[PDB]
RNA sequence: UCUCGUUAAGGAACUCGGCAAAAUGACCCCGUAACUUCGGGAGAAGGGGUGCUGACUUCGGUCAGCCGCAGUGAAUAGGCCCAAGCGACUGUUUAUCAAAAACACAGGUCUCUGCAAAAUCGUAAGAUGAAGUAUAGGGGCUGACGCCUGCCCGGUGCUGGA
RNA sequence: AGUCGGGACCUAAGCCGAGGCCGAUAGGCGUAGGCGAUGGACAACAGGUUGAUAUUCCUGUACCAGUUGUUUUUGUUUGA
RNA sequence: CAUGUCCAGGUUGAAGGUGCGGUAAAACGCACUGGAGGACCGAACCCACGUACGUUGAAAAGUGCGGGGAUGAGGUGUGGG
RNA sequence: UUGAGUGCAGAAGAGGAGAGUGGAAUUCCAUGUGUAGCGGUGAAAUGCGUAGAUAUAUGGAGGAACACCAGUGGCGAAGGCGGCUCUCUGGUCUGUAACUGACGCUGAGGCUCGAAAGCGUGGGGAGCAAACAGGAUUAGAUACCCUGGUAGUCCACGCCGUAAACGAUGAGUGCUAAGUGUUGGAGGGUUUCCGCCCUUCAGUGCUGCAGCAAACGCAUUAAGCACUCCGCCUGGGGAGU
């Protein structure tokens, strides 16, 4: 999917301080990124089985973080859904 | 693609018809519009000829380019079209000058390309070339048989031709219906195949349908009196007692060939295989 | 003899056959099986209310009272259920003794035909097929849908052969 | 009957068809051009009058297209 | 074949759309809107299934009482082959 | 901050989908030569051939599978993936130790994938081959052997959801002698080491000690020692009826 360009540019505008790779808002948004395109990639070759299993698994880690910051603390996690537009 | 109607009343159970999802208006234009008639299968004398004929909805005329002769002018298409005559949508065309006219519909065209039509275009989509220039392998159509006389060989909806080889004269081609000919190098053609694909896979559901269309009942054979078709007579229901099944007037129906045995194109076929 | 009205008790014993008559029939409300192509069967079946006066009418209606044997008070206005055969259905048919299980019919399949197409009307010019071009056009058999569609080319046709 | 329906307007199916293309004679078919309302397009309204007629006669108020007479701009080039 | 014309009144609710909900996006569920049909009940209209009479008839094919279709493979007028 | 994960630096691969393309071979076709056989068996026959066969040479057509490299090699969660090139795309491993701070494991119902045979719709059809036909052997042979041959085998989109789908060995994690090869790495000495030697990570095979096992055997890739979560069993038939 992304290449290190905006892999390195959106790490910057979710970054919670300088070197946060870590900050599972950051993880989250950059798995949000790679899954949009996957689902890109999925309309356009849906028989490519053997990828379809990898985007399960980011969708699956990403919903683990996103609990995992739920139980940590409100308003980060309601203010981030909120800046990501997402869970219906 | 299709649609399924819901199984509401016995005459509705199981039609089909198109979505009519890539016609872009329901207005033609008004200069390339002819009128008509429903001959109704009848001559001068007044008498039928062909059976089965007459009887359905109104329809005017779409004079259709069929030669396409204007070289060195790009036109550019503007919308498809439904037409009522041929089994295949039609685009209108604008040229530069500020001229109309229409053409068939290739499988693929779409609103906004530019199409060119001169003795060197390139080779895609639209393109009317003369058949010299167009290279080996590629899928043409609207194959004129005298050069300027327009199309008249494959005209109709989802088919195809390839062309096999050339010579020095004349050209060969692998028809439709799977038979070799060949056809002088100098005759008109436009590449890609006809439009609406699954125009075959609609089941028209009920007997007032085929009869918008203007068809008609059509009486077995052996239900006839025998003064009045060879089959008919024989109280009960009767098996054909004649050998050789046969048509209201002779000519035996099925493994019967009707070719013109000093036809002048035997010269020119190469393995007529489906007929 | 014809066209009408009424009937004790019995209620298909008449009869080739309940033919003919009799019975139900409007609006509102409750409720409704097997079976199925899931749309239907279904108005299935089987039941209840309706008049007038006053009061309240939230809005629809609810309360109370009055009379008759009978309150859509007259005319207009589906009888229903359980099984089998045929045909899928809406249609069409012998003006003037037969309206069906007959023909049509959507779908199936074989076959012909490369365009001055086959086919048909005509001695011919000329026409229709068509301002169409094999996903098109004629001819023969079968007749929605579901599961299917075995064996024989010796005989008779057709096609190919040299 | 200027005004209503039709003619002195237009055409559809169909028919006739100068030349013309075919055919023992007779004749068959067809181009150009025409004919053909069931269609298109188009200027009048109300009341009164008789034994019988009335958007026709009468009264009042109108409309269409033209012709004459005194009543207001000139190179047929064409700024008339 | 060409050109006009006629079908009182009433009922049922396909496709589609909209809004909720559910999902990572989705199949999908519920509502409101929407008005398809050789759809439904029934007059004009078109027919002709049963019966009784009539049968030198009112009539060289009807009548009375019942019956079917009724937006369609519809009915009919004028001019035509 | 040790488990997990992310950053940064590198490595391998018949992992998948789409789009084109190559040679060899079998077969049909066209032509030249060419004369009586070819093919088949334990033995034979059926069969094709003097309307010129087999053979042989030249060219054309069409569909399918990819000779050698090929390896107890590689990749995938399993079913499985091998001609070549391109566009899209998943996963694993070693190094560093930037960063978050236990975010973990397993997982009834649910959802996804799922060899071959099979069904539907539309294509395509060279070889091979259930059914079927003929020839043989046999007491009989609707079988084994031979000569033909239809669906199928291939392509697109749907459907079914089964195998001895096997290592007959659920998954996570930690501990307990050795020796020997092999795929991919990272470090250190010798160094032309890119040809040796030493240390370590990850798979992958063979031998073998404790321990275990009813024996057969297994043994850092446990069937040993132990905890967590799931599935399953309780005499053989009746019957997965």
């Amino acid at each position: 999917a992304i290449s290190q360009e905006r892999k390195n540019e959106i790490i910057k505008e979710y970054a919670r301080h300088e070197g946060d790779t870590g900050s599972p808002e950051v993880q989250i948004a950059v798995l949000t990124e790679d899954i949009n395109q996957l689902n890109e990639h999925a309309r356009t070759h849906k028989k490519d089985h053997h990828s379809y299993r990898g985007l399960m698994k980011k969708i699956g880690h990403r919903r683990n973080l996103l609990a995992y910051l739920r139980k940590t603390d409100i308003q980060r996690y309601r203010e981030l859904i909120q800046r990501l537009g997402l869970r219906r | 693609a299709i649609k399924k109607y819901k199984p509401t009343t016995n005459g509705r159970r199981n039609m089909t018809s198109s979505d009519f999802a890539e016609i872009t208006t329901s207005t033609p234009e008004k200069s390339l519009l002819q009128p008509l008639k429903n001959n109704a299968g009848r001559n001068n004398n007044g008498r039928i000829t062909v059976r089965h004929q007459g009887g359905g909805h109104k329809r005017q005329y779409r004079v259709i380019d069929f030669k396409r002769n204007k070289d060195n002018v790009a036109a550019v298409v503007k919308t498809i079209e439904y037409d009522p005559n041929r089994s295949a949508n039609i685009a209108l065309v604008h040229y530069e000058d500020g001229v109309k006219a229409y053409i068939l519909a290739p499988k693929g065209l779409e609103v906004g390309m530019r199409l060119v039509s001169g003795p060197e275009a390139d080779i895609k989509v639209g393109n009317a070339l003369p058949l010299e220039n167009i290279p080996v392998g590629t899928v043409i159509h609207n194959i004129e048989m005298k050069p300027g006389k327009g199309g008249q060989l494959i005209r109709s909806a989802g088919t195809s031709a390839q062309v096999l080889g050339k010579e020095g004269k004349y050209v060969l081609i692998r028809l439709n219906s799977g038979e070799v000919r060949m056809i002088l190098a100098t005759c008109r053609a436009t590449i890609g195949s006809v439009g609406n694909e699954q125009h075959e896979l609609i089941n028209i559901g009920k007997a007032g349908r085929s009869r918008w269309m203007r068809k008609r009942p059509t009486v077995r054979g052996s239900v006839m009196n025998p003064n009045d078709h060879p089959h008919g007579g024989g109280e009960g229901k009767t098996p054909i007692g004649r050998k050789a099944p046969v048509s209201p007037w002779g000519q035996p129906a099925i493994g019967y060939k009707t070719r013109n045995k000093k036809a002048k194109s035997d010269k020119l076929i190469v393995r007529r295989r489906t007929k």
